[PDB]
């Protein structure tokens, strides 16, 4: 269904970001800035720095491709 | 004869008797006729009028005592023998009478035993008391326990008396005290769920001299290397017993091919002629091992670029890959290096894996905290033997039995032991008196130091 998107990020995260976005047509009308925050949990900071508990982090930030890189 | 009945039977206190101390007179420092009071639990010199036991009996009004040699009870203030049905239980504590059926019906035992104090436990799974830096001693004693070939030779006192003891034999006390301690810990019915090796570390420090002093934490590998050797040497007086009860259990034949002078200081042509000389080549160096040594990769020494401070996990088969003709280790020493390749030619019934964690650098001794991923109930070692020997063994699979894990720096350590209760699968963690049925994953997560196997 989405050969181009399923190879950059992998089909798993591809499904996680297309299902939550309301479909491929829905996210095609969506800016990349908003596509970053797809499934971005507003995790409750447990008395920590907001940097420690990843703020503004979405499924794309948890994809295998990005996690291969150093945290910075 | 009022000997059989006594009006002082109830005064006996069973939870106070701590029979793990030295059986020498407290008042006058003697081992002869060591008599123990049952009311309070003190040692004395023996029976007789105006004797230390008699003086205590007529002073504290403690009547019924116990003989530690004849195992026959006495009432000292009138000094007559005492016989009772219930009292027999006490005699089972200091000298447990493990008849052969109880040995034969102990690997099939799955009932938690009863202690007088109420502290439940399983036999064999017993906490050895850490009096003074006995963590390594307790660890090695527990690891040596749970070995059925060694388990079935010491639960009976009639196994090691018949051995020949020369006039200069000064190490049989080690064997007999090991046997007695094992009987104390393997006891189904004892007042305390723990046991003190107080009578055992004394024999250890007598046989090993000041070495392995209980003041400072000893080294596990350095310990059992001497301990198994001492057990082998004690069994047999003035008679070469190449195979004794401990030799045919852990010892295995090993082949070594060793080449020497590979030193880089030699030029290419000179080294080519040297290997051409046929003087410096692989040699027939077959010998015996009491335990297989495991050499680990060095610590990463650097943070991983993605996940900093990554824990180094190495599969066990990488370590065991040393024992084959494929790999060869350079045990360099003094001026010239020595390239040795190892090989296995006789798998012992139980395989011991010592792990070289603690090593001295050029300046200071450190530890190698490299975790190892190792299975516990399925491993194959058939690739490490020559086929002309592989046909002999139809069992090359081993199951873990005991595991040793060390804590912290060499100068500050605290041994912990993972024991497998045979018959069941409960892996129990013992440090000093700890008892906890862990899962088969915490054994992999922790860093192992000494492993015990079974070829089945």
């Amino acid at each position: 269904i989405a050969p181009n998107l399923s190879i950059i990020i992998g089909a798993s995260t591809a499904a996680k970001i297309m299902g939550v976005a309301g479909g491929l047509t829905n996210l095609s009308k969506m800016p990349a800035c908003n596509i970053m925050l797809l499934g971005a949990q507003r995790k409750t900071l447990s008395g920590f720095s907001s940097t420690s508990v990843l703020p503004h982090t979405g499924y794309i930030y948890h994809s295998d491709i990005v996690q291969s890189l150093p945290p910075d | 004869r009022r000997s059989r009945h006594c009006p002082y039977l109830d005064t006996i206190n069973r939870s106070v008797l701590d029979f793990d101390f030295e059986k020498l007179c407290s008042i006058s420092l003697s081992h002869i006729n060591a008599y123990a009071c049952l009311v309070c639990g003190k040692y004395f010199q023996g029976r007789g009028l105006k004797s230390h036991a008699y003086i205590h009996s007529v002073q504290f009004s403690h009547h019924v005592f116990l003989n530690l040699h004849t195992l026959k009870f006495y009432c000292l203030p009138d000094n007559y023998e005492i016989i009772d049905s219930s009292l027999e239980d006490i005699t089972y504590v200091l000298k447990p009478t493990f008849t052969k059926q109880q040995i034969a019906n102990l690997d099939k035992q799955a009932k938690l035993s009863r202690a007088y104090d109420g502290t439940t436990y399983l036999p064999g799974i017993v906490g050895l008391n850490n009096i003074k830096a006995n963590d390594y001693a307790n660890a090695v004693l527990q690891a040596l326990s749970n070995v059925p070939p060694l388990r079935n030779y010491f639960l009976e006192e009639d196994n090691y008396k018949n051995i020949k003891r020369p006039p200069g034999d000064i190490m049989f006390l080690l064997v007999q005290r090991f046997g007695e301690l094992m009987r104390k810990l393997w006891n189904p019915r004892n007042f305390k769920a723990h046991v003190s090796p107080h009578e055992m570390l004394q024999a250890v420090v007598l046989c090993s001299k000041k070495t392995f002093q209980i003041t400072k934490q000893g080294d596990g590998v350095d310990f059992l290397s001497w301990f198994l050797n001492a057990l082998h040497s004690a069994l047999g007086g003035t008679k070469k017993k190449k195979k004794t009860i401990v030799t045919d259990v852990f010892q295995g034949s090993m082949r070594i091919f060793t080449k020497k002078l590979p030193h880089p200081d030699l030029p290419a042509e000179e080294k080519e002629q040297l290997l051409h000389n046929d003087e410096y080549q692989e040699t027939m160096v077959e010998s015996t091992f009491m335990y297989l040594t495991l050499d680990l990769p060095t610590a990463p020494l650097y943070k991983d670029e993605k996940e900093q401070l990554i824990i180094p996990q190495v599969p066990l088969f990488n370590i065991l890959a040393k024992f084959n003709g494929i790999t060869e280790k350079e045990y360099k020493t003094y001026k010239e290096n020595f390239l040795k390749r190892f090989q296995l030619t006789k798998l012992p019934p139980y395989l011991i894996f010592c792990i070289k964690r603690f090593t001295k650098n050029n300046f200071f001794v450190e530890k190698n905290p490299t975790i190892v991923n190792f299975p516990i109930t399925n491993v194959d070692l058939r690739e490490y033997l020559s086929e002309e020997v592989q046909a002999v063994h139809k069992n090359t699979t081993y199951d873990l039995i005991a595991n040793i894990v060390h804590d912290g720096k060499p100068s500050e350590g605290s041994y912990r032991i993972h024991v497998l209760h045979h018959g069941t699968g409960k892996w129990y963690e013992l440090q000093d008196l700890q008892v906890t049925d862990i899962l088969p994953q915490m054994i992999t997560l922790s860093e192992a130091y000494i492993q015990i196997w079974k070829r089945r």
